C-alpha cells in the first residue's frame, strides 16, 4: 500500500538532487571569475621632479 | 586703476603716466579674499598702503585702489560691462557641460594669462566657485608660475610636438588658398 510513495518522493528527489548537483559541479569546479581582483594604484611616490615632455 | 588714482589726486591722462599705472598696478595692486571687510580696513588707515616710486622723484601709495581694481575681475560693473564676474563664467562654462564633464572640470580650474598675478587671486577664484558649486564636487585651482606665460609656452609646447607635425600649413598650400586657408587648416 505505501509501495508508490516510496517511489514518488523518491522520484521528485532523485531529480531534485540531479539538477542540482548539476549546478553544483560547475560552481565548485571552477571559481576564478566568481572571485576578485587587487585593483591597486599609481601614488607616484617616486616623482621627485619633472618630466621630459614639454607639458611638464 | 587710473580713475580711482585720479580721486586721490594723482592724475594720469597721457602715455607716459599709463605706461606708470600699469607698472604699479602689476608691483602693488592684490585680489583680496573679502572685499569689504579688506575696504573697511583700507579705506581708513595708512596701514594698508603701499608705496611706488614714481620715474620723477615724486611717489604715490595706494590704499583701498590696490585692490578696487583687481576687483573688477569679479564686479565688471565698476567699468560699465553687464556682468557678474569672471567666477560666474568659470562657473558656466563648468555648468553647461555635460552632467559627466562637470565634476572634471571643477577639479581643473586653470588660471591663465596676465593678472593671474595679482596676490590671492588663485585662490579668491577657488573660494567664489566652490560658493557656486554643487557639494561632494571638489574644486581645485591650477596657478602654476608658468601664469602671464602660459599662452607662449602653451605655443612652444604644441608647435614641437610630433602630434602636432601635421597641423602646419605649409606655403604651398597658403598661395594656392591664400590666407582663408587659416580656417581650413588651423581653427
Ligand atoms: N602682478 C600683476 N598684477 C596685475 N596684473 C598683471 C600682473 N602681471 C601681469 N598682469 C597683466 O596681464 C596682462 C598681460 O596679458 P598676457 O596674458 O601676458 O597676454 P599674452 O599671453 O599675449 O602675453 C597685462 O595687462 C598685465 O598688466
Amino acid at each position: 500500500m505505501q509501495a508508490l510513495l516510496g517511489a514518488r518522493a523518491k522520484e521528485s528527489l532523485d531529480l531534485r538532487a540531479h539538477l542540482k548537483q548539476v549546478k553544483k559541479e560547475d560552481t565548485e569546479k571552477e571559481n576564478r571569475e566568481v572571485g576578485d581582483w587587487r585593483k591597486n594604484i599609481d601614488a607616484l611616490s617616486g616623482m621627485e621632479g619633472r618630466k621630459k615632455k614639454f607639458e611638464s | 586703476l587710473m580713475k580711482i588714482l585720479t580721486e586721490r589726486g594723482y592724475s594720469f591722462v597721457t602715455t607716459a603716466e599709463r605706461e606708470i599705472v600699469r607698472d604699479i598696478k602689476e608691483k602693488l595692486c592684490y585680489v583680496a579674499l573679502d572685499f569689504e571687510n579688506e575696504m573697511a580696513t583700507a579705506a581708513s588707515s595708512s596701514s594698508l598702503e603701499k608705496s611706488y616710486e614714481l620715474p620723477d622723484g615724486q611717489v604715490i601709495t595706494i590704499g583701498n585702489e590696490r585692490f578696487r581694481c583687481p576687483e573688477t575681475l569679479f564686479q565688471p560693473s565698476f567699468i560699465g560691462m553687464e556682468s557678474a564676474g569672471i567666477h560666474e563664467t568659470t562657473y558656466n562654462s563648468i555648468m553647461k557641460c555635460d552632467i559627466d564633464i562637470r565634476k572634471d572640470l571643477y577639479a581643473n580650474n586653470v588660471m591663465s594669462g596676465g593678472t593671474t598675478m595679482y596676490p590671492g587671486i588663485a585662490d579668491r577664484m577657488q573660494k567664489e566657485i566652490t560658493a557656486l558649486a554643487p557639494s561632494t564636487m571638489k574644486i581645485k585651482i591650477i596657478a602654476p608660475p608658468e601664469r602671464k606665460y602660459s599662452v607662449w609656452i602653451g605655443g612652444s609646447i604644441l608647435a614641437s610636438l610630433s602630434t602636432f607635425q601635421q597641423m602646419w600649413i605649409t606655403k604651398q598650400e597658403y598661395d594656392e588658398a591664400g590666407p582663408s586657408i587659416v580656417h581650413r587648416k588651423c581653427f
